[PDB]
């Protein structure tokens, strides 16, 4: 049993979307399946469920007037669509197959990959990269600023500098743009002997950057 | 941004300032800095407005990062005032002034206290000095029509209608929060922990929330989630280019199905489509906490700097 | 309206040792209770349904009991891939928030104190009108750590961001980024900027400071 969903999203307040899911290795017309969604740090809400036999589909009360759920037999799948997207839409979202419970609700026996929708007035930036300079072992790393979307990459010495390597999870700043950090720990000997270069990508806007660190 | 009216322009310092009726007339006022300007009348012997030119959208926020007031329709703790969902009391002598604000200059500035909210006013011709303990004679204050520059509001604070929680579920959450919060003993001046060694009063960052009771519920590890309720609170109605229109006019809208509205409006009120126009104010909804296994719908909820006293 | 929590929010237990996920139901449910398993960015997995059956292709050692109003988890003996976030859901009803709020499993660890590193500004970064000091905390454990930045000895609040790592796969510590904010202008108004620590792990709250040099 697969439910396979579509890929990212990068989408503006105020517009419409469609994300779709596509199903297989079992026959869709007579299991209940749905879509639930998980707002970035939260736990899990759903939103609603769709029985494809009949069409009877049924949205958590939240979520009534928001979206529409529908689905086409013929294709074994579902959709789910909102005609104006807000900011706090920006989640991760799954469909799912579930299973009744009589006069009850459900559970969730199946679970599609995720689709992670992200919608925000900003336009692609990349990356401003700065260094964190030093100043037995010493710590040294790269401060990566002000970007949109996720993800960037940060890796060191092109790849060479692997042990002892914390890249944290970015933040959303009040201006729209993420910033993150990675650093390194390194023993004090090789400081002015040894070159440390951070080397920051961001595929979105097609930009690479590669900054010394310096004592 | 503004709700309903844009920024005001006084030129009587000693006009009238009238009671209004409607919820949009009174929306109106607290979009002017007029409930502040009422406050500084009654209490602190003060000529004049403030909000001149600015109203509440150029209020000064301590921290500067503040979210909420990026949502034009979220109230802070004097539009609630207002409103009568709670009261600024006038500082007495040991309500404690927190530091970190830039005070100097502020004629007025708002700070939530554990067990309730407090106000600090300047009379006129004066304002504040810097550290924030006194009110010295002002120069830029002589108008008596100040700018919002001179009013601040201490905190990342919403305000809203409460559901209301019964005492032992109060009791419940009172007892949690202490959980979280061992080594501190009192708040702002009341007992949070019975303590031995109990410290001098320094700065606390907190997030908590007023859940109608004797004293906030100050929180840790919390959970929040917004709902638009679209009630009859979520609307203001109003005469474009003549500002709100009259508790009437209002009335008659939410009642009648008759006038003018947006998507919104016609799809829980009633449109036809001059007359007045009632539409939703910009904000993410009511918010509903989560905190110690319960799910509560507070009065207000933020996060602000208060005094507390640490175990010796 | 029916609410389920599950307790403790972070079950910090060992790996191969066993490990018992708490869900407690505010009315009874019978055994209309389900579990699921949510892999670090991953899909959920369903474990257990009826409060006991276990789904299909999940190995022995997830066990489901209960029934009314106490449901467990347990994990005979913790592996690798155990270490993830824990839900319980209920259908009794179809209310609009029938899952319980999750639980996090974490290596278990004996307590390691941060290494703390603060970080003034770049140059080139404040030729551009903001300046961005960066607090790290290195390798440490528990994760509940406190962190308070003091410019001339004023308190901060509003300015800063937190970020910690996911746990080390070779030591389970975590390490966290505190980055605090300010304009060139306010920046260059102060002289002391302070970073102070607190952990399990330190006899005393640690500061690391610099001067604006
Ligand atoms: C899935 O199951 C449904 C119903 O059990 C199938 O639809 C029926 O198909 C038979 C013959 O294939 C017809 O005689 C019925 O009239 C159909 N009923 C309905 C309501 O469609 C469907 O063919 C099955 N599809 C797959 C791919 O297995
Ligand atoms: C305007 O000022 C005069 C004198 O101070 C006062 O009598 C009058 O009441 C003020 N305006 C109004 C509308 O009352
Ligand atoms: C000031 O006093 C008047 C008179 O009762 C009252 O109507 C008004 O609400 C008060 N305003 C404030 C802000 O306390």
């Amino acid at each position: 049993v697969q439910l396979v969903q579509s890929g990212a999203e990068v989408k503006k307040p105020g517009e419409s979307l469609t994300i779709s899911c596509e199903t297989s290795r079992y026959n869709f017309t007579y299991h209940w399946v749905g879509w639930v969604r998980q707002m970035p740090g939260e736990g899990l809400e759903w939103m609603g469920i769709i029985y494809p036999g009949d069409s009877d589909t049924r949205y958590s009360p939240s979520f009534q007037g928001q979206i529409t759920i529908s689905a086409d037999k013929s294709l074994s799948t579902t959709y789910l669509h909102w005609r104006r997207l807000k900011a706090s839409d920006t989640a991760i979202y799954y469909c799912a197959r579930l299973k009744p419970a009589w006069g009850r609700g459900y559970y969730f026996d199946y679970w599609g990959q995720g689709t992670l929708v992200t919608v925000s007035s900003a336009s692609t930036k990349g990356p401003s990269v700065f260094p964190l300079a030093p100043s037995g072992t010493a710590a040294l790393g790269c401060l990566v600023k002000d970007y949109f979307p996720e993800p960037v990459t940060v890796s060191w010495n092109s790849g060479a500098l692997t042990s002892g390597v914390h890249t944290f999870p970015a933040v959303l700043q009040s201006s729209g743009l993420y910033s993150l950090s990675s650093v390194v720990t390194v023993p004090s000997s090789s400081l002015g002997t040894q070159t440390y270069i951070c080397n920051v990508n961001h595929k979105p806007s097609n930009t690479k950057v590669d900054k010394k660190v310096e004592p | 941004g503004p709700i309903i009216c844009a920024g005001p322009i006084h030129s009587n310092k000693s006009a009238d300032i009238p009671h209004l009726l409607g919820y949009s007339e009174k929306i109106c006022q607290i979009d002017r800095l007029i409930h502040v300007s009422s406050w500084l009348r009654n209490h602190s012997q003060f000529q004049g407005y403030v909000g001149q030119r600015g109203g509440r959208s150029q209020v000064s926020y301590y921290p500067a990062e503040n979210s909420y007031s990026r949502w034009s329709g979220l109230l802070s703790p004097c539009d609630a005032d207002w409103l009568g969902m709670l009261v600024v009391k006038k500082a007495k002598g040991s309500d404690m002034i927190v530091p970190g604000p830039s005070y100097k200059g502020k004629v007025f500035f708002e700070r939530p206290t554990f067990d309730g909210y407090v106000g600090w006013g300047c009379g006129s011709g004066k304002s504040r000095t810097e550290s924030g303990e006194l009110c010295s004679s002002d120069s830029g204050t002589s108008s008596g029509l100040l700018p919002s520059d001179r009013v601040l509001w201490i905190g990342d604070v919403a305000c809203q209608p409460m559901t209301p929680i019964p005492e032992e579920t109060f009791l419940e959450l009172k007892s949690f929060s202490q959980s979280e919060f061992p080594d501190i003993c009192k708040i702002d001046g009341i007992v949070f922990n019975q303590c031995e060694g109990e410290s001098l009063p320094q700065p606390f960052d907190v997030a908590w929330m007023d859940v109608g009771h004797s004293h906030k519920i100050i929180m840790r590890e919390h959970k929040t989630k917004w709902v638009q309720e679209s009630s009859s609170k979520d609307f203001v109605c109003y005469k474009e280019g003549t500002g709100p229109c009259s508790e009437s006019e209002e009335k008659t809208c939410k009642t009648s199905g008759s006038c003018r509205g947006d998507m919104q409006f016609c799809k829980v009120a009633g449109c036809e489509h001059a007359k007045c126009r009632c539409s939703l104010v910009h904000k993410p909804g009511e918010v509903v906490v989560s905190y110690g296994g319960m799910r509560v719908r507070p009065k207000c909820y933020g996060f602000s700097r208060m005094m507390a006293t640490l175990e010796v | 309206e029916i609410v389920l929590t599950q307790s403790p929010a972070t079950l910090s237990v060992s790996p191969g040792e066993r490990a018992t996920l708490s869900c407690r139901a505010s009315q009874s449910v019978s055994s209309n209770l389900a579990w699921y398993q949510h892999k670090p960015g991953q899909a959920p997995r369903l474990l257990i349904y009826g409060a006991f059956i276990r789904a299909t292709g999940i190995p022995a050692r997830f066990s489901g009991s209960g029934s009314g109003t106490e449901f467990t988890l347990t994990i005979s003996s913790l592996q690798s891939e155990d270490f993830a976030v824990y839900y319980c859901q209920h259908y009794n009803n179809w209310p609009p928030n029938p899952f319980g709020q999750g639980t996090r499993l974490e290596i278990k660890r004996t307590v390691a104190a941060p290494s703390v590193f603060i970080f003034p500004p770049s140059d080139e970064q404040l030729k551009s009108g903001t300046a961005s000091v960066v607090c790290l905390l290195n390798n440490f454990y528990p994760r509940e750590a406190k962190v308070q930045w003091k410019v001339d000895n004023a308190l901060q609040s509003g300015n800063s961001q937190e970020s910690v790592t996911e746990q080390d796969s070779k030591d389970s510590t975590y390490s966290l980024s505190s980055t605090l904010t300010l304009s060139k202008a306010d920046y260059e108004k102060h002289k002391v900027y302070a970073c102070e620590v607190t952990h399990q792990g330190l006899s005393s709250p640690v500061t690391k400071s610099f001067n604006r040099g």
